[PDB]
């Protein structure tokens, strides 16, 4: 059986707090 | 704990052959090198011989050189100090000590040898 | 390793200290001359280094 | 080979009195000396291995000092257990020589 | 001064055997050792120079090993021409002492 990941699979990049910003 | 016991020391005739046994328990005998020491009455201590951990390489003190032989058996966990051409001067309490001069050093109770 | 062996062959005790500089809480600090907090005025502030 | 003698003679200091012995090598053995404590009828006990660092299971009062040829041992306070004949051995050479020894008495 | 004493006083075997002629120094002499092969009524022949290096014109079978105090000479296969008196010499110090002698 296989299931698509959808939008899952992301973890916080770093300890730094970021608000109202788009970070790559 | 490291435990060292000595045996095979007794009164012997001059020129007799007397062999000692150094008991080893509580540690890996094979890994560690072993030394032999003797204490003459009313005198300072006198290191007799050294044997390596494998027993391949051995050194002897100048006084007992070519007279005293040292051997060991890894399976029996014992070091044997064979003594030959014994003399009145040779009379001492023999202490078998493992890894002399280091943190690992331990001292056996000893067995009296008389000639 | 032997006493006879030269300084080049002599044993050396080596301790490698690994430090990560992070924006994490950073418990290990070595603090000295700690001061009370001040607010609403311009100040030079050291917060966890 | 190296020869080890202890310079001080027998000291009969009382309990609680600081005492100091000196061990001198014939030639430089670097920091390769081992201080021992032998009670009569008892196995010797290694007080300090090499220099400065105390051996495990040895009381804090015993101290290791001295570099090169000169070596020294200081006991902060005496006790009945402490009195004994102390001996020092060079470890730098392959053959080992032991110190003459100094008697410690009440 | 440095006192050289070979470990075998006299060891001789049959042709084709593996031989060992150990030597030792009283104090550390680094790699400064020489191995000689003096036959009875001849001139000493330098087998090994600087302990680990074979001298020119010496057979491959001879091999010198060991550093510091301990040294070890090894002959892979014995020969009739191999038998001679063997001497190890310290060249580290200004005074030079030859080894006592091993008879093969």
């Amino acid at each position: 059986a296989y299931t698509n990941s959808f939008t899952r699979g992301v973890y916080y990049p770093d300890k730094v707090f970021r608000s109202s910003v788009l970070h790559s | 704990e490291v435990q060292l016991v000595e045996s095979g020391g007794g009164l012997v005739q001059p020129g007799g052959s007397l062999r000692l046994s150094c008991t080893a328990s509580g540690f890996t005998f094979s890994n560690y090198g072993f030394h032999w020491v003797r204490q003459a009455p009313g005198k300072g201590l006198e290191w007799v011989t050294i044997i390596s951990y494998d027993g391949i390489t051995k050194h002897y003190a100048d006084s007992v050189k070519d007279r005293f032989t040292v051997s060991r058996d890894n399976s029996k966990t014992m070091v044997y100090l064979q003594m030959n051409n014994l003399k009145l001067d040779d009379t001492a309490v023999y202490y078998c000590a493992r890894d002399l001069g280091t943190y690992d050093d331990s001292w056996g109770q000893g067995v009296l040898v008389t000639v | 390793f032997q006493p006879t062996n030269g300084v080049g062959y002599q044993p050396y005790r080596v301790v490698v200290l690994s430090f990560e500089l992070l924006h994490a809480p950073a418990t290990v600090c070595g603090p000295k001359k700690s001061t009370n907090l001040v607010k609403n005025k311009c100040v030079n502030f050291n917060f966890n280094g | 080979d190296i020869q080890m003698t202890q310079s001080p003679s027998a000291l009969s200091a009382s309990v609680g009195d600081r005492v100091t012995i000196s061990c001198r090598a014939s030639q430089n053995i670097d920091g390769f000396l081992a201080w021992y404590q032998q009670k009569p009828g008892k196995a010797p006990k290694l007080l300090i291995y090499a220099a400065s660092r105390l051996q495990s299971g040895i009381p804090s009062r015993f101290s290791g000092s001295g570099s090169g040829t000169d070596f020294t041992l200081t006991i902060s306070s005496l006790q009945p257990e402490d009195f004994a004949a102390y001996y020092c051995q060079q470890v730098y050479s392959a053959p080992l020589t032991f110190g003459g020894g100094t008697k410690v008495e009440f």
